[PDB]
């Protein structure tokens, strides 16, 4: 229940991704989004989104070959605990 | 004549100068018995005495250095020398007081040091990627202030030890971001990295060598890195010579002292420093977090300058937190690090713009009373500190020094320094008490032979019982009636009585509920007022018919304090400005203003009637507040000509008056929360056409 | 005051096993021997596998000195599996909380970890062990199923414990829920009847606990420490705990009913980082059965004479009343970075002089920062902010600070001496201390002389070395003292006698004891406890007469007595202790007789006059009020003659006049012994015939009751005669007086409206705030500042509403501030609009009136007035260009005062406000 659901890709023009998830019902201290080469020995890395920002851009991948993107969704407690990967193939 | 020290006053030499700075003694070589024995020195000179054998020791503020305040103090020669004088020698007669001056001025290209600290919890993970290229950044914004920069980087996440530390499972400690899929560092509790140097590219190249630690509980200790950083002044490498800029980032809530207690941390914080070759706070599991008193104390004795850069949600924590650390200023710092680059330029601003002295190692026999002279001409009194000034500017004190009596303490000195800075003012107080002919001590039998007496800088008070020059004094039928000296005013009663008259010398008797002193009886201790039922206020010594008040203490009851705290309000002016500051209370003079600081005015005029000062002497160069020169130290606000009376109203007031020229001005007061007050001005105004 | 430091009783477990950081009594119904109960936390134990389990040692005051570690778990890790521990057990710091009801111990570690029984994790969730003799239970109330942070399961249970006064465990743990913290109180039965071995979550019937919070409440420590004491009036032991992170850090303490678990009362700390509620005691410390919070504030950072802010710690002591909220006072430290209110220890009632004592220790001040404790008794007018007694520290500082005072415990007798005593724990050195309360004695001594007055021409009693006649007199010196608790039957008093003691060293004596020979004399005696009181007698031979010169001057007596150490208890070297504020010492006065008169008796004729030079004292405020005495005596000499100022209660006497010549200095002393409040002068001793005295006395009033008419003041004058000793009571009364300064203000925002308004246009029937014009805003301030105040008084306001049939200040609304309430004569903002000298005279006038209430001297009343420029009546074709003067005038009258029964007779003034519209 701590996980947003959805973040179908948006705008898929360029060598990026324009993900969209919907205001998970608890509190949001920010978002955690990874990325990267599925079957590989995979290339993962992040970055860091607000709470009150549902969008964000990744960079650097290659030419639509099908990478998997999860979001996570930071909790305003403690230092960082956080919880609910969800996940996409794109 | 008579005034204080010919009669109440004789008893011996190192008694006569404690009465009155005024005071003198004689040796005059004789016996003219009169009244040559204890008198001012425009009396006793005219009772013909005067072979050098006068002792009237005047009060010094001779200065030993005075080296002239710089103007740059970047390159040259030597010694910035920013506060003259530097080495005054206070040479001080009981009971007196003399007074000096200093002069402080903010040099214009000063070298600065500034140190990064830097959360590194994983809240912090997004600011480390900003800050790749923010160090050269950072170098030409600061070049311009000053010529000689230096840098260094700072890590703290907090104490490695449970509950605080991820100690379990066994599969996170080297990665205690284990259900979060991705890796992190191990915590540490303060990690140095790069030592302050003057290579900014040098900087960049540790960033993005750092990463980013996980850990537990939202309270981050940063007071330990702080710590640390100030007192290992040798580790880090703080210029003596240099401005000292600590930055402090983070955005969560910090540890406390006494927060230690849950990990079984039940050591205080010491002042010592405990990073070693390893560039780790050892002491990070063993010791507990740093209180206000002991962070304020080091941060004072390091001349560091602790600036606190945390985010909107926990500003106003740290808000309230530099207020328990005073010299410290606080800045809202973006959550990606996007504007440390400018908050630190405005903070470096803020702390120039302020000049407060400190006073270190002073001894408590003694007092000061400061007059300040911050602006062009006017003085403000019981203020020891500036407020609003620009880099170049150059102020003045004025300080008082009294003492209660006078101690035998081997001339300890002192110092007197504004806060954050390396040169100060040292001042070698000395106490001249004791005559200078006490050194031949002339023992026991000189001029009172027989039934030992004394001898001493011309009298002799011989033996217990036996008085007066002349002696045996006894203790029988012995009876004369001694005249007319026993009482003055030819009628009196006899020693005005504790004790009586025998032989002349009043003994006082009844010494009971305090000691009767004074030649005729007439001084005691006990006899002095009372204000709420406590004698002097408790804060006050009695000297026969008067309080001798405390330090900080004045008054004819010692019941009014020389402290401008109390009367300190919130934007910086003692009373806003609305009334005089007596005794740490505020006196409104402004009609319709009350309360504490004279902060609530609802019947005073509109801010329109206030701001429209500065816009007619900043922006027409006339009318009031400009020809006492004052238009740019009140007038603050940014202020800029523009057009049309923009449509931004989120809390901003529209006013209009007419000019001496009889046009009409629109203007505009506009603020960001806690932050500058703005002034936008139409230009173009209406005037009478034809 | 009474606690011995001469011979205290040293305790010291192994180094580096923090021997003391928590220490309890032990006083079992099973036997009539009492014991030492000492934790010590980091201690290495038997337990297998365990490393620093720590301890509860046992010491004992048998005098051998030795304590024993009490067996509680002797247990290792319990396994969840194979290779799989369940606990950890080690560095659990087990001892850092104990407590002990009657017969039960209660011990607890904080630091004890779990396995949580569903993933692999080690949660301090902490752990206590309950023995009753044999018995042996665990109680660990935070160990759940609630596992994660967000739970209990770095809840840390047992940080701090306490039981009730019937059998009931308050227990307290600063992690659970995110570190909001966690009360937990169970029934000491339910703890024991309940226990399974096999079951590592147990749930218990009539748990008390708190639930969890908001986030904003994460990390505030709450059960940080705990304290009972009952707040209401079920009887029962009520809960109270510290919270020192709470509140942004400012510290607060709740109190929990011990009922239902609901919130009765709090307390914040008024400074951050301060860590308000670090310790916490409750104790009647006024005698009312009413308990008393004590709240320790160890970093709270105070101003000092210079004004800088320096860390010495406060302690916030609140009298409970049976009304309702507390009254709180402050009570700062003494030296920096002390950490004066770290621990706030309870004992009994130390001196037993019917009000309970409690002690506050620095642990970090003092010399070499060894530790310090301060003892504070307890009054009728509740604690005495002036310390008693100092505790020092006398360990070394090894390698961390001693911490002497980090932890105590009193309000048990240990002896039968009947006096309850204290342990202080150091657990720096790994030392306790125990400091036994030595028996108050309090004495009262009597001195007379036989006669008062002297004759020297009277020689009567034949001298013992020669026959000859020689004029004496008599003293007799008795004496008696008592005391409560175990004392012996009869003490051992030395005392001293000296005559004339007025004169020393360099003058006469002028009188010798009869035998002796000698001005002085000592006397060895010895009295029973209960009355009794024993006299002695020597008789003080006056020397020859016509032999001095010197009449007029009393000969004093004095008599002064100390207490031998002789007489002490089996307790092998504790001694009584006299009582802390009592005379050590007690002078008689005698006078030779002369110019009494051909009847032997000096009988004089004292009289007394004052006229008022003031005539009126203003309520509300102080004022300089002073009196002119005038003291003669007409008649013979008056022995110790003396002014009786008597005083009400409004007086605070303050000094005497010195400025003027008229009137002479005179020797006041100010002094309330018996059941009044007066000032007393000294007006000459004797005080010879003649002697017309002029003085002055100055006093500041702090009037009372607000309904007296007057205030009283009786003179008279007393001396030590036989005859006409007195004078007649003169009496002198000032009245109080009405004196309110009154000012009515008023302001304009803005004072000028310049025309054409920018960008407006005219709609017929708008409703903007913006189609109307410009926001005219007129503030009106009614103000008392005199002494006096006022509880009724009415505001008028005029305000030029039209002017010809059309609107000139459409007003949208006004507000208030203060006590008043407003009505306005016509309809404010009919419209609904929502968000030359022209007054209410020649033209139209809208009036609103208000009442006002009672206005004190720093409190006014503020009518705000919210107006519209009407743009459209101006502008148009009548009001093209001219200049307009919109003026509204204010009024108020004073009609009520809250001194009914004095003369009050007017207060009324008024005042306009302008608004000027201008062309250009
Ligand atoms: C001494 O100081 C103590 C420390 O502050 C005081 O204790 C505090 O008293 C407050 C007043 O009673 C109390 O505030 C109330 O909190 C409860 C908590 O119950 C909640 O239940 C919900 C479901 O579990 C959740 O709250 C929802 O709504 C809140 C907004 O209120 C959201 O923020 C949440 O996300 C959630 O959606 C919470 O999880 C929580 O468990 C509330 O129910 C109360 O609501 C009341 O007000 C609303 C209007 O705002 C009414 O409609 C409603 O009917 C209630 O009357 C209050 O917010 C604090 O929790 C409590 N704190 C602690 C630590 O005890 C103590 O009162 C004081 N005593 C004295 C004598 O001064
Ligand atoms: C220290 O103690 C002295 C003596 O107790 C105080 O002197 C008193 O000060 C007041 C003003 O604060 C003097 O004025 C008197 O008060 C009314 C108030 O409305 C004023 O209007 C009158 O002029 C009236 O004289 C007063 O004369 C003076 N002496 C007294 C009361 O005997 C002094 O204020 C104390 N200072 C502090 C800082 O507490
Ligand atoms: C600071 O300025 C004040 C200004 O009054 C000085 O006050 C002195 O004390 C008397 C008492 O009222 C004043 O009337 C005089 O102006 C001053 N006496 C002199 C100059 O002899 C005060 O001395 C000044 N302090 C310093 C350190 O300069
Ligand atoms: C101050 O300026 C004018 C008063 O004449 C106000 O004007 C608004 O904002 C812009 C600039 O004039 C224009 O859109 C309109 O004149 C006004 N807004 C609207 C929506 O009509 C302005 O609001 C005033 N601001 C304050 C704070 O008084
Ligand atoms: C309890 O015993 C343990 C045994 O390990 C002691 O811990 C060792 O102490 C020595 C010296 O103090 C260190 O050199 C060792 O490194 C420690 N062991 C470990 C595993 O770190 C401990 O000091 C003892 N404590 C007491 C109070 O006696
Ligand atoms: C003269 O002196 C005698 C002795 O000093 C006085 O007699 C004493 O009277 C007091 C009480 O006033 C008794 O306590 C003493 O015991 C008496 N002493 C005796 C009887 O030797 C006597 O009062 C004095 N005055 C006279 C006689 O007029
Ligand atoms: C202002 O109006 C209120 C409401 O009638 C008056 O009544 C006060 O407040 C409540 C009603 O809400 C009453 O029960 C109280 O008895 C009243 N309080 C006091 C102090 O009288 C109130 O009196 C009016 N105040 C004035 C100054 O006229
Ligand atoms: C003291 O007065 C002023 C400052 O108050 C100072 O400049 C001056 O040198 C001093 N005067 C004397 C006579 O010491
Ligand atoms: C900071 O202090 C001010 C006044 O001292 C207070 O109004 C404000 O609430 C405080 N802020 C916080 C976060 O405590
Ligand atoms: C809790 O306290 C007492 C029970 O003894 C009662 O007066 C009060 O109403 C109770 N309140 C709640 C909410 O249980
Ligand atoms: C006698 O007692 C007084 C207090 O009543 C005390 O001040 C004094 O020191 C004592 N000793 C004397 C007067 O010798
Ligand atoms: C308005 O005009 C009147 C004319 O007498 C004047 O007294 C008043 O001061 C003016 N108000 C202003 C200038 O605010
Ligand atoms: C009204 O106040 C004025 C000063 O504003 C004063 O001169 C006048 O005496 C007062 N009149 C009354 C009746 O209070
Ligand atoms: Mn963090
Ligand atoms: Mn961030
Ligand atoms: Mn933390
Ligand atoms: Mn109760
Ligand atoms: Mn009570
Ligand atoms: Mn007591
Ligand atoms: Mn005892
Ligand atoms: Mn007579």
């Amino acid at each position: 229940s701590d996980v947003p659901r959805d973040l179908e890709v948006v705008a898929a023009t360029p060598t990026s991704l324009l993900i969209s998830w919907d205001a998970p019902a608890v509190t949001v201290r920010y978002y955690r989004i990874t990325y990267g080469e599925t079957g590989g020995n995979s290339p993962v890395q992040e970055f860091t989104v607000p709470g009150s920002k549902s969008t964000a851009t990744i960079s650097g991948l290659k030419p639509g070959v099908d990478y998997t993107i999860t979001v996570y969704a930071v909790t305003p407690r403690g230092d960082w605990n956080e919880g609910g990967p969800i996940s996409i193939n794109y | 004549g008579p005034n204080i020290c010919t009669t109440r006053g004789v008893s011996s030499c190192q008694q006569c100068l404690a009465v009155s700075p005024m005071c003198a003694w004689c040796s005059d070589e004789a016996l003219p018995l009169g009244s040559p024995r204890c008198d001012l020195k425009e009396n006793l000179l005219k009772d013909n005495c005067a072979p050098e054998s006068i002792e009237f020791p005047v009060s010094e503020a001779r200065v030993l250095e005075d080296r002239p305040l710089s103007d740059k103090g970047s390159g040259d020669s030597s010694q910035v020398t920013q506060v003259s004088p530097q080495r005054i020698a206070l040479r001080l007669r009981p009971d007196d007081s003399k007074n000096f001056s200093i002069q402080v001025r903010q040099v214009e290209d000063y070298p600065v040091d500034i140190y990064y600290l830097m959360d590194l919890s994983y809240s912090m993970k997004d600011d480390l990627w900003s800050i790749q290229n923010l160090g050269t950044k950072l170098a030409t914004q600061m070049r311009k202030l000053t010529s000689n920069l230096r840098i260094g980087f700072g890590a703290f996440v907090d104490k490695p030890v449970s509950p605080y530390m991820y100690i379990s499972p066994p599969e996170a400690l080297e990665n205690p971001c284990y259900d979060m899929k991705t890796t992190c560092l191990p915590m540490f509790g303060y990690k140095h990295v790069l030592t302050l140097t003057d290579q900014v590219t040098r900087f960049n190249e540790e960033v993005k060598k750092q990463s980013v630690s996980r850990n537990r509980d939202a309270p981050e200790g940063g007071f330990d890195a702080i710590m640390q950083a100030t007192v290992c002044d040798e580790k880090i490498g703080w210029r003596n010579d240099a401005s000292h800029l600590l930055v402090f980032t983070t955005d969560a809530k910090t540890h406390i002292a006494l927060d230690g207690r849950l990990a079984g941390i039940v050591q205080p914080n010491d002042g010592q420093c405990h990073v070693g070759s390893d560039n780790h706070y050892s002491a990070s599991t063993t010791m507990d977090y740093p209180s206000l008193g002991l962070m304020t104390e080091k941060l004072s004795q390091k001349n560091i300058n602790l600036i606190f850069a945390v985010t909107e949600n926990v500003v106003n924590l740290y808000q309230n937190y530099s207020e328990l650390i005073p010299g410290t200023t606080v800045g809202v710092l973006s959550m990606d690090s996007s504007n440390v680059l400018q908050l630190i330029v405005d903070a470096y601003g803020k702390i120039r713009s302020k000049v407060e002295l400190e006073v270190r190692d002073l001894p408590e026999e003694l007092s000061l009373s400061f007059n300040a002279t911050c602006l062009n001409n006017e003085v403000i009194p019981g203020l020891k500190s500036c407020m609003g000034l620009k880099i170049g500017d150059t102020v003045s004190f004025s300080i008082e020094a009294k003492v209660r009596g006078c101690p035998q303490e081997k001339e300890k000195s002192f110092t007197i320094k504004p806060v954050g800075f390396k040169d100060s003012l040292i001042v070698q107080v000395t106490f001249d008490c004791d005559c200078a002919c006490q050194a031949q001590a002339e023992p026991n039998s000189h001029r009172c032979n027989n039934g030992n007496g004394t001898f001493e800088c011309g009298v002799c008070r011989c033996g217990p019982g036996w008085l007066g020059s002349q002696c045996e004094c006894s203790e029988e039928d012995y009876r004369p009636s001694q005249q007319d000296e026993c009482s003055p005013r030819e009628g009196q009663p006899v020693c005005s009585q504790r004790g009586e008259c025998l032989c002349g010398q009043c003994v006082c008797h009844s010494s009971d509920f305090g000691k009767i002193t004074g030649k005729y009886c007439e001084c005691d201790d006990f006899s002095c007022v009372r204000y709420k039922g406590e004698m002097c206020s408790g804060h006050g010594q009695c000297s026969c018919g008067d309080c001798l008040c405390d330090s900080d203490w004045t008054g004819y009851y010692c019941n009014c304090t020389t402290r401008t705290d109390t009367c300190m309000s919130s934007n910086g002016l003692l009373c806003s400005g609305r009334g005089k500051c007596e005794c740490g209370s505020c006196v409104c003079i402004q009609p319709g203003s009350y309360g504490d600081t004279c902060e609530k005015c609802p019947t005073c005029p509109d801010a329109c009637t206030f701001k429209k000062e500065c816009v007619e002497c900043k922006k027409f160069d006339r009318g009031a507040l400009h020809d006492e020169n004052t238009c740019n130290r009140y007038c603050r606000d940014e202020i800029e000509s523009v057009k049309e009376l923009k449509d931004t109203g989120k809390d901003a007031v529209n006013c209009t008056y007419k000019n001496e020229d009889d046009c009409v001005v629109r203007f505009q007061y506009y603020e960001d929360s806690s932050g500058k007050s703005i002034l936008y001005v139409v230009e173009e105004p209406e005037c009478p056409k034809g | 005051f009474n606690l011995d430091v001469d011979s205290p009783a040293e305790y010291s477990g192994p180094e580096g096993s923090y021997f003391g950081f928590a220490v309890d009594f032990f006083v079992p119904s099973a036997s009539s021997r009492m014991f030492l109960l000492v934790g010590a936390p980091k201690a290495n134990t038997t337990q297998p596998g365990i490393v620093e389990g720590g301890q509860v040692l046992k010491c004992d005051w048998s005098s051998t000195r030795r304590c024993q570690p009490i067996e509680f778990d002797a247990t290792g890790n319990r396994d969840y599996a194979k290779d799989d521990p369940l606990e950890f057990k080690s560095h659990q710091w087990f001892g850092a909380s104990v407590r002990s009801k009657q017969d039960k111990i209660l011990a607890c570690a904080p630091l004890y970890h779990w396995r949580t029984e569903m993933k692999q994790e080690r949660e301090p969730v902490g752990t206590c062990f309950l023995q009753d003799g044999t018995k042996t239970v665990e109680y660990a109330p935070c160990r759940s199923q609630d596992i994660d942070a967000d739970g209990q399961g770095f809840c840390q249970g047992g940080f701090s414990i306490d039981f009730t006064k019937a059998d009931r465990v308050l227990l307290g743990g600063p992690g659970s829920f995110y570190w909001q913290g966690q009360l937990i109180s169970d029934q000491v039965a339910e703890i024991v009847s309940k226990y399974d071995p096999n079951v590592y979550s147990i749930k218990y019937n009539n748990q008390l606990a708190t639930r969890t919070a908001q986030a904003i409440f994460d990390d505030s420590y709450l059960g940080y420490s705990v304290a009972v004491g009952d707040f209401n009036g079920d009887g029962i032991d009520d809960f109270v705990s510290g919270v020192p992170r709470a509140a942004r850090t400012l510290g607060m303490v709740y109190i929990y009913d011990g009922k239902n678990m609901s919130s009765l009362y709090n307390f914040t700390g008024e400074q951050m980082a301060a860590y308000f509620g670090f310790s916490v005691a409750a104790t009647d410390i006024n005698g009312d059965d009413y308990a008393d919070v004590f709240i320790g504030a160890p970093l709270f950072m105070d101003r000092g004479s210079d004004g800088k802010l320096q860390e010495v710690g406060q302690v916030s002591v609140s009298l409970q009343r049976a009304s309702g909220d507390f009254q709180t006072t402050k009570l700062n430290g003494f030296e920096v970075f002390a950490r004066f209110g770290s621990a706030i220890a309870p004992l009994g009632d130390l001196d037993q002089d019917g009000f309970n004592d409690i002690a506050i220790a620095a642990p970090y001040g003092g010399e070499d920062k060894k530790g310090i404790v301060y003892i504070f008794n307890g009054r009728s007018t509740g604690l005495n902010a002036v310390p008693s007694q100092i505790l020092e520290g006398q360990w070394a500082a090894r390698s961390m600070p001693p911490s002497f005072g980090y932890s105590m415990k009193g309000a048990t007798d240990i002896d039968k001496n009947g006096y309850p005593d204290l342990i202080v724990g150091a657990f720096g050195v790994d030392r306790a201390i125990l400091y036994r309360a030595r028996p108050v004695i309090t004495v009262n001594a009597g001195l007379e002389v036989y006669p008062s007055i002297l004759n020297q021409d009277n020689k009567t009693c034949s001298l013992p070395g020669t026959a000859l006649k020689v004029s004496c007199f008599n003293v007799r010196f008795c004496l008696k003292a008592d005391g409560k608790g175990v004392l012996p039957r009869k003490l051992n008093f030395q005392v001293e006698l000296l005559l004339d003691k007025l004169k020393q060293k360099g003058a006469i004596r002028r009188a010798l004891f009869l035998y002796s020979r000698s001005p002085s004399h000592s006397k060895n005696m010895t009295i029973s406890r209960g009355g009794l009181m024993q006299c002695e007698e020597l008789i003080a031979y006056l020397r020859d007469e016509s032999e001095f010169r010197d009449k007029l001057t009393p000969i004093t007596i004095f008599m002064e007595y100390r207490l031998d150490y002789r007489t002490a208890a089996d307790t092998t070297g504790l001694q009584p202790i006299l009582n802390q504020f009592t005379p050590a010492n007690i002078s008689r006065q005698a006078h030779i007789l002369l110019d009494c008169g051909e009847d032997n008796v000096c009988k004089p004729k004292l009289e007394v006059s004052v006229d008022s030079d003031q005539k009126k004292i203003y309520i509300g405020d102080d004022n300089p009020l002073t009196l002119i005495v005038k003291a003669q005596n007409q008649g013979e000499g008056a022995y110790e003659a003396e002014l009786i100022v008597s005083i009400p209660l409004q007086a605070d006497f303050i000094g005497v006049v010195r400025n003027n010549e008229a009137l002479a200095r005179l020797s006041c002393a100010f002094k309330t012994e018996n059941q009044t409040r007066q000032v007393v002068c000294d007006l000459g001793n004797p005080m010879k015939a003649g002697t017309q005295l002029l003085a002055g006395l100055r006093f500041s009033v702090h009037q009372q009751s607000e309904m007296d008419t007057s205030v009283k003041f009786d003179l008279q004058i007393q001396s030590s005669n036989l005859f006409d000793k007195v004078s007649p009571v003169v009496s002198h009364k000032v009245d109080l007086a009405v004196l309110a300064a009154v000012e009515i203000r008023g302001v304009s925002s803005p004072d000028h409206v310049f025309l054409p308004i920018p960008n407006w246009e005219h709609k017929e029937n708008p409703e903007t705030e913006e189609d109307v014009g410009p926001v005219v805003q007129h503030i009106y301030e009614l103000r008392n500042n005199g002494p006096s105040s006022f509880s009724k008084a009415m505001l008028h306001l005029q305000w030029p509403y039209k002017y010809n049939n059309n609107t000139l200040l459409y007003i949208l609304h006004y507000d208030i501030d203060g006590p008043m309430n407003c009505t306005s004569d016509m309809e404010i903002n009919p419209l609904r609009i929502k968000i030359h000298t022209l007054g209410c005279g020649v033209a139209q006038c809208l009036k609103i009136v208000c009442q006002v209430g009672r206005l004190d001297r720093g409190k006014s009343a503020i009518l705000y007035v919210k107006s519209l420029l009407w743009t459209e009546t101006f502008m148009n074709k009548e009001n093209q260009n001219h200049s307009y003067s919109l003026k509204s005038s204010a009024s108020f009258n004073v009609i009520e005062f809250p001194y009914k029964n004095l003369p009050i007779e007017d207060i009324t003034n008024s005042t306009l406000v302008t608004t000027n519209v201008t062309w250009g």
